[PDB]
């Protein structure tokens, strides 16, 4: 048998975060991603009550971020080790869960605030600029311009999902996969490129 | 209002305390030390 | 006879949810779905009252969720088994009961309630100012522009359905198979490779 | 309103405790075992 | 063995920003980036408690901007090493943490006040000057000139994230790589080129 | 307003003390040597 | 209204008392039972 | 105004006092000398 057992679908290890992002919680989020990478701290959890110990081993991801959970969608990246003198480098398909469910949670935050507040007081100049201006016998392109400047500038705000990295959560290998150092990765490289025909 | 749910129930959030990538790796090193005793 | 049985279909077992998540019931929900795995903690109950014990095995499974029935649609992707030596990981069409019903029962949660409340207050300001701009002897625009942002971005939301990680459901196979180990597999593929003409 | 009947019957729902996906497993372990017995 | 291991994907070092730079957080900003190279001040520390000193070194990058995590997203460019007679100089993958999140951490400035406080002024004038028009028996176009032109040169304005030159950060090795001396490359290289058929 | 969150959490930021690049090579330099002392 | 007859003759239905799958196929396995008596 | 902070941090910045090539060059020249006195 190789050194390491198979790792099969759905098992899960805690781990905890070294790394956070601002996940960029937008509707384009999901491109715009950012590297949230996580420590092992506990043993890889498998089917039927069987444990494999990955301590140590570090877990590159990359997340983005959801406003109507209010959570992190974090896809893991890579997962490597280093075992004796021995080299793991793989990429694995995987996510993270938070108290048990999907995701990280953390809280929405939007620095808008000040460019927003701008606009409103622009156009309230506006409205009692017209109610000045209707005056018939039997300040409004500026507070418009304002008020047209600030809301584009806040338009460019996307809210965030910051999380920290102090956080303990799960890693689940969704796909089950074999771990190989990167040893073995070249040997079967190596064997293949021969084409023993 | 938004004519739903307004709220969830865990009423759980992760936190932040501005620690170093440094001392997430000694915090996550000690606790899987713990655990493993 | 092989190591297994034919799992018939619409046989059920009982099972511990171990990873929620959100469901995301949108209009695209059925495209963006979210990892809920289980874990078996009873025996398959078969046809014709005969049943098998799968116990501690992993179901990996993929929701979204429905806002008239108010429930997470689960579809079921993969099972994993550590049975000795025995490894099972195996794709399975099936789905999640929860109370005899199809699909998880859980409430819609919606995190617009602040926005929404501000775009109303945006346009109340309106109309109180298209109020007072209405004056002739015989805030609005500020108000309008808000109200545009605000509804903007209160349209990004969308409702979930939140299922915890503490629930008893039912997984239920809907199309019958053939339980194989992953050296079971191989033995299938490596004689099928070879073609025996 | 909606002018259909406007609730379901069953009254029942899911809950949701915070729970860690470890405390998961172990509860339907220790489930399953009190099943089997 | 060669002279230098396998650093592995997820490896963080400590180091110090020598230049820093002003991140261009526009929309556009991804495109236009600046060069805020760093020096290594400790060891790199890898998966298992295992770490290599690479210290002295050099890392060139390129950074944007973002305003709504208010961060300076920064990628690595080159890395450059001079140990005895050995020349190091290898392009890698990887970024900048600023207290265990992505990215490093500064305010936006905006050096478009004294225009905007133009503008405004200038159609304020505008507004006085339409409800002085109104008067009917039983300054505008300057005003609007000048607000066009100075709402003109204000949107050319873009804001900025200044980083110093005195902040310690962590450089992480997104994507592992073998460390190469320049002699060593260059070996591989012709070798490469020799193509022992 | 916004309408969610307004500040971080962290609050910490860099500084900028018009410090030289070789003023900061230095300090760099230096740091180094105490962490290896 | 809608200016046809507005409700059915039968005046039955389904119902719903949160029954779980395992208590379904239990009472049918003990319907039958009886019926085959 | 512009709604975020309006002013750096540095408030240092070049000079100009109609120093012609040569003059550059020579004081240049000379900072060079002290520096590798």
């Amino acid at each position: 048998k190789p050194r390491f057992p198979w790792i099969s679908s759905g098992s899960f290890v805690e781990a905890i975060v070294v790394e956070g992002a601002d996940a960029n919680a937008s509707v384009t989020g999901d491109k715009n991603t950012a590297p949230m990478q996580l420590r092992l701290t506990g043993k890889v959890q498998m089917p039927n009550d069987e444990e494999f110990d990955l301590t140590g081993c570090f877990v590159t991801l990359e997340a983005w971020g959801d406003v109507s959970s209010e959570r992190a969608i974090v896809r893991s990246r890579s997962i490597s080790c280093k075992l004796g003198d021995d080299d793991i480098d793989q990429k694995i398909a995987g996510h993270v869960s938070f108290m048990g469910k999907n995701g990280i949670k953390g809280e929405v935050v939007m620095r808008n605030g000040q460019i927003l507040l701008y606009a409103g007081g622009a156009g309230f100049l506006d409205g009692i600029g017209k109610g000045i201006e209707k005056a018939s016998s039997t300040v409004s392109s500026a507070a418009k311009t304002l008020s047209d400047y600030y809301i584009k500038r806040a338009e460019q705000y996307h809210p965030v999902i910051p999380i920290g990295a102090g956080n303990e959560v799960t890693l689940v290998f969704q796909d089950g996969f074999q771990l190989e150092t990167l040893e073995e990765a070249r040997a079967k490289a190596a064997a293949r490129k021969k084409q023993n025909q | 209002c938004a004519g739903v749910k307004s709220s969830f129930d865990c009423d759980a959030t992760t936190s932040d305390t501005c620690m170093t990538m440094t001392k997430a790796n000694q915090l996550a090193r000690d606790k899987a030390a713990k655990q493993a005793g």
